[PDB]
């Protein structure tokens, strides 16, 4: 049930200076990159180019290296429609790709932030504000609306081609999607008292932490965020409050795809 | 989708200010500069979004835009320079791709007004060998000691301009082409049938606007200060 | 603007003496523009490896920084922070 | 200097075709746009290609645009007087108000036009206020014959020029001359120019 996501982001920091950067995630894993340093895209896992042709592929960048010179000057030509009205510093965030699900059916999406505020959108055949976003920009609206050849691109690029490729890089990366990696659980603990149970390494996201006495789940463990290592695995913690005395007899206990039923068990 | 510039042709002194202005009635938000010069293709010097603003444009260097409004855009040239020499249109146009383009003004920066002068105009009529060997008649139209070169010679008959039968030189010549600054003159020919010519209520004119100082210029010298004026010649048709 | 939150942790279950992996991870600031330290007792460490930056479905940053570093009983690690939307900049220390 | 006009002028007579191209290296190309300019005016659009390959048509005129090529070309069928003009190129780098146009310095065509009956002829006229005053008319020759200035700086001839009675589906060339002086007469006014044996020229 994977969900494929460029996120662009562009800074315009005055009239003349401005730099855009993206990358791309299919699920939780990084297959592309673009650095505004960068003249093409860069590949972050070999199978990156999925089931593409290096014509497709090649074709594909071409359309993106004049994107992104194209966008650049628009914002910047948009800003001198609207002034004073709004003005530099300006950050605009792009979120686009397509949600693949059982078999065939997918959902392509296109939505765009201003100053980090989600406000416009591609939906069926053009450029739409969303609720709340301010009024001002419909006239940026009717500008971008006004360029059909970019319509028919971006419509063709959501409903035909974005899928396609994720069909593909799928199938190319199977092997990677599907990694398995065991946990590595360690035991602290800090004053207020407080145990901690370090869960690190694991893939994919999906885990269980509970600290136990026995067969007892605790009530009061806390979960914490999952946080990333750079190896692409995840860390997480779980805390749990003690009178200093009680941690006699306590266990952190952690359940997980990769450790096919072993569980472990970690006593203090 | 109309567009208007104004005026369509000026002299100027170097040092002087000009205003190049244009006007739209289409409601268009957006307007646009450009300079023409031969061997260079249309070039950009500034533009509009809408009233109270303006943007530079590739070469805006010696130019000053005003956008007071949404039907006017104007082209202001504080110190005007002979390298501002040149055809200049205006445009127009909504959101999309298009724009409409104005007919043009020509502009002369010149270094001295020291020999502007207006013309002398002489209509010249038929010869009756030619009206028995063809049975058609042909006018000439005569522009004389005029400078600088920029004239518009239009003929009319019986008070509309008239262009069928009608060709005029494409280049003034210069009547002195050893001297600095020497007068010009043009000449133009009006053909019609015979009996056109010979029908007695037909009034031929040949008109030539000439464009010289404004009534605003400076002028130092003993003669009469050659404005821009309409100098023109004018004979009836006879049996 | 929003304030930058700084979450310092290691990749291996540290113990003294022993080469390991560590983790600095800055989430939820914007502007995007960012500058980010680690340190070993209060000097910046110099082989530091960063992520491509990126943000989350509320449109916020986020970025991890990591080095090479070995735990020892005396030797402080933390990871320094400047943004925009700070006075001054934010140190979090790394506690086992 | 991103858009190419070729060839920079051409000389074709009345009722040949012609092509006039254009190269261009804009990016991105959304439009590409030909405008017909007479000498002296302003620019009047004759087709504008939108397609990746794409054809039009506009009378006379027809057009093509390849964009993996960067190549467009004009095509004019039955060439007539008017169409000599500057043809010039304009590439669209947008499909909206946010776009530049690029422009082609162009390409100058000028029409010899096709004189049917010629007639060959140099005549006096009269200055309608000074009686002493004349022209001399040399016309009604045809394209081969070539106006020349004369040895008499206080002579004044202008160059060929060419009229059409529209009504009467008519042309005509003239060239006209005069001088300061009254030592001067209109059998004397061409000399300097090879002017047909059968030239009349009236008592
Ligand atoms: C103060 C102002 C604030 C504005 C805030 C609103 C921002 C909303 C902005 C939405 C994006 C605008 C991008 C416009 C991009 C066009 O400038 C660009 C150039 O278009 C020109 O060239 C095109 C071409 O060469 O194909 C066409 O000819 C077009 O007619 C002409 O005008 N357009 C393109 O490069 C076309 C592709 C658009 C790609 C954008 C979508 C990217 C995300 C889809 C990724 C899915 C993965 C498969
Ligand atoms: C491409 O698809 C849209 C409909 O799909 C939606 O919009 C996409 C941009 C993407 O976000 C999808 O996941 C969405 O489900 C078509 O839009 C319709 O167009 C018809 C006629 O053209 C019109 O009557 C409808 O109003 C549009 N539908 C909606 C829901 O807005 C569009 O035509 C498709 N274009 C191409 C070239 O394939
Ligand atoms: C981000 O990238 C763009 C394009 O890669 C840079 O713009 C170019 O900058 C160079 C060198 O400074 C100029 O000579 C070019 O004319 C620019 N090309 C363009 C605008 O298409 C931009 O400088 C980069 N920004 C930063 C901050 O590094
Ligand atoms: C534009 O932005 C950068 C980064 O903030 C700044 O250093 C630079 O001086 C600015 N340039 C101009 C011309 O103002």
């Amino acid at each position: 049930n994977y969900t494929f996501r460029c996120l662009q982001m562009s800074s315009f920091a005055n009239r003349s200076w401005s730099r855009t950067d993206s990358v791309v995630w299919l699920g939780d894993l990084q297959t592309h990159r673009w650095s505004n340093d960068s003249a093409t895209i860069s590949f972050t896992k070999p199978w990156s180019q999925g089931k593409l042709s290096n014509q497709q592929w090649e074709k594909l960048q071409h359309m993106f290296q004049v994107y992104r010179v194209s966008f650049t000057r628009d914002i910047q030509e948009l800003v001198k429609m609207m002034s004073p009205k709004e003005d530099y510093p300006i950050e605009i965030q792009l979120s686009a790709g397509c949600e693949m699900y059982p078999g065939n059916a997918s959902e392509s999406f296109l939505h765009v932030a201003f100053q980090g505020k989600y406000v416009v959108r591609f939906w069926g055949t053009s450029w739409q504000t969303v609720p709340g976003a301010p009024s001002w920009l419909d006239l940026p609206i009717k500008v971008l609306n006004a360029d059909q050849g970019t319509s028919a691109t971006v419509q063709m690029l959501l409903n035909d081609t974005c899928p396609l490729f994720v069909r593909g890089l799928l199938e190319a990366g199977k092997s990677d999607l599907e990694k398995q990696e065991k946990p590595v659980a360690w035991l602290s603990s800090v004053p207020s008292r407080q145990l901690v149970c370090h869960v690190s390494g694991f893939y994919p996201k999906p885990v269980w932490v509970m600290w136990m006495r026995g067969d007892q789940e605790q009530q009061g463990t806390h979960r914490g965020d999952f946080l990333p290592n750079a190896d692409e695995t995840w860390y997480l913690q779980a805390t749990l409050d003690v009178e200093a005395g009680e941690e006699a007899g306590l266990a952190c206990r952690v359940k997980h795809s990769s450790l096919g039923g072993q569980d472990i068990i970690l006593y203090w | 989708a109309a567009v208007t510039q104004s005026p369509r042709n000026k002299v100027a002194v170097t040092g002087g200010k000009v205003t190049l202005s244009c006007n739209q009635t289409n409601n268009h938000n957006n307007m646009y500069w450009y300079r023409q010069d031969t061997g260079h293709g249309l070039r950009l010097i500034h533009y509009s979004y809408g009233a109270g603003s303006t943007e530079k444009g590739d070469i805006p260097d010696g130019y000053k835009a005003s956008r007071p409004s949404q039907e006017n855009f104007s082209l202001i040239l504080e110190l005007a320079t002979p390298s501002q020499t040149s055809v200049y249109f205006c445009a127009s146009g909504d959101e999309g791709y298009t724009q409409y383009f104005g007919p043009g003004t020509r502009l002369l920066v010149l270094e001295d007004l020291r020999n502007v002068t207006p013309p002398k105009v002489s209509l010249f009529e038929p010869s009756k060998a030619e009206i028995s060997h063809t049975q058609k008649a042909t006018l000439v139209c005569l522009a004389t000691g005029f400078y600088p070169d920029h004239v518009e010679l239009s003929w009319w008959v019986n008070g509309k301009e008239v262009h069928s039968g009608v060709c005029t030189d494409p280049q003034p010549l210069k009547e002195q082409p050893a001297l600095n600054d020497s007068r010009y003159s043009l000449s133009s020919r009006l053909r019609v049938s015979a009996t056109f010519w010979q029908n007695p209520r037909n009034h031929f004119r040949c008109q030539v606007q000439f464009y010289g100082l404004s009534e605003n210029d400076e002028w130092t010298q003993d003669r009469a200060k050659p404005v821009t004026q309409i100098v023109s010649a004018e004979a009836w048709g006879r049996a | 603007q929003k304030t930058p939150q700084i979450q310092v942790y290691s990749r291996h279950p540290p113990e003294n003496g022993k080469p390991n992996i560590l983790n600095c991870y800055v989430t939820q600031f914007h502007p995007p523009h960012i500058e980010i330290q680690m340190l070993k007792n209060g000097k910046k460490i110099p082989k530091v490896e960063m992520s491509d930056m990126s943000f989350s479905k509320d449109w916020s940053f986020y970025i991890l920084a990591h080095t090479e570093f070995t735990p020892t009983e005396t030797d402080t690690y933390a990871c320094r922070v400047k943004h925009a939307s700070m006075a001054e900049p934010k140190t979090v220390y790394w506690d086992r | 200097t991103q858009v190419e006009q070729s060839p920079q002028s051409l000389v074709v007579r009345q009722g040949e075709n012609c092509v006039l191209q254009c190269n261009y290296s804009v990016t991105p190309d959304n439009h590409l746009r030909w405008f017909k300019q007479d000498t002296g005016k302003g620019l009047v659009s004759l087709t504008v290609l939108v397609d990746q390959k794409d054809k039009t048509s506009n009378g006379r005129y027809s057009a093509t645009l390849d964009k993996d090529a960067k190549h467009s070309t004009l095509h004019i069928t039955a060439t007539l007087l008017d169409d000599t003009a500057t043809y010039i190129c304009v590439v669209g780098d947008r499909g909206s108000a946010l776009g530049r146009l690029h422009f082609g310095a162009g390409t100058q065509l000028i029409v010899i036009p096709d004189i049917q009956n010629p007639d060959p002829a140099v005549y006096q006229l009269r200055d309608s206020k000074s009686s002493d005053k004349s022209v001399c008319l040399f016309t009604d020759f045809d394209s081969q014959t070539n106006v020349s200035q004369s040895k008499d700086s206080d002579v004044y001839i202008t160059d060929k020029c060419v009229l059409d009675m529209r009504s009467m589906d008519f042309k005509s060339n003239s060239a006209v001359a005069w001088s300061n002086k009254s030592d001067f007469a209109c059998a004397n006014a061409f000399n300097n120019s090879i002017i047909p044996e059968d030239t009349f020229f009236p008592s």
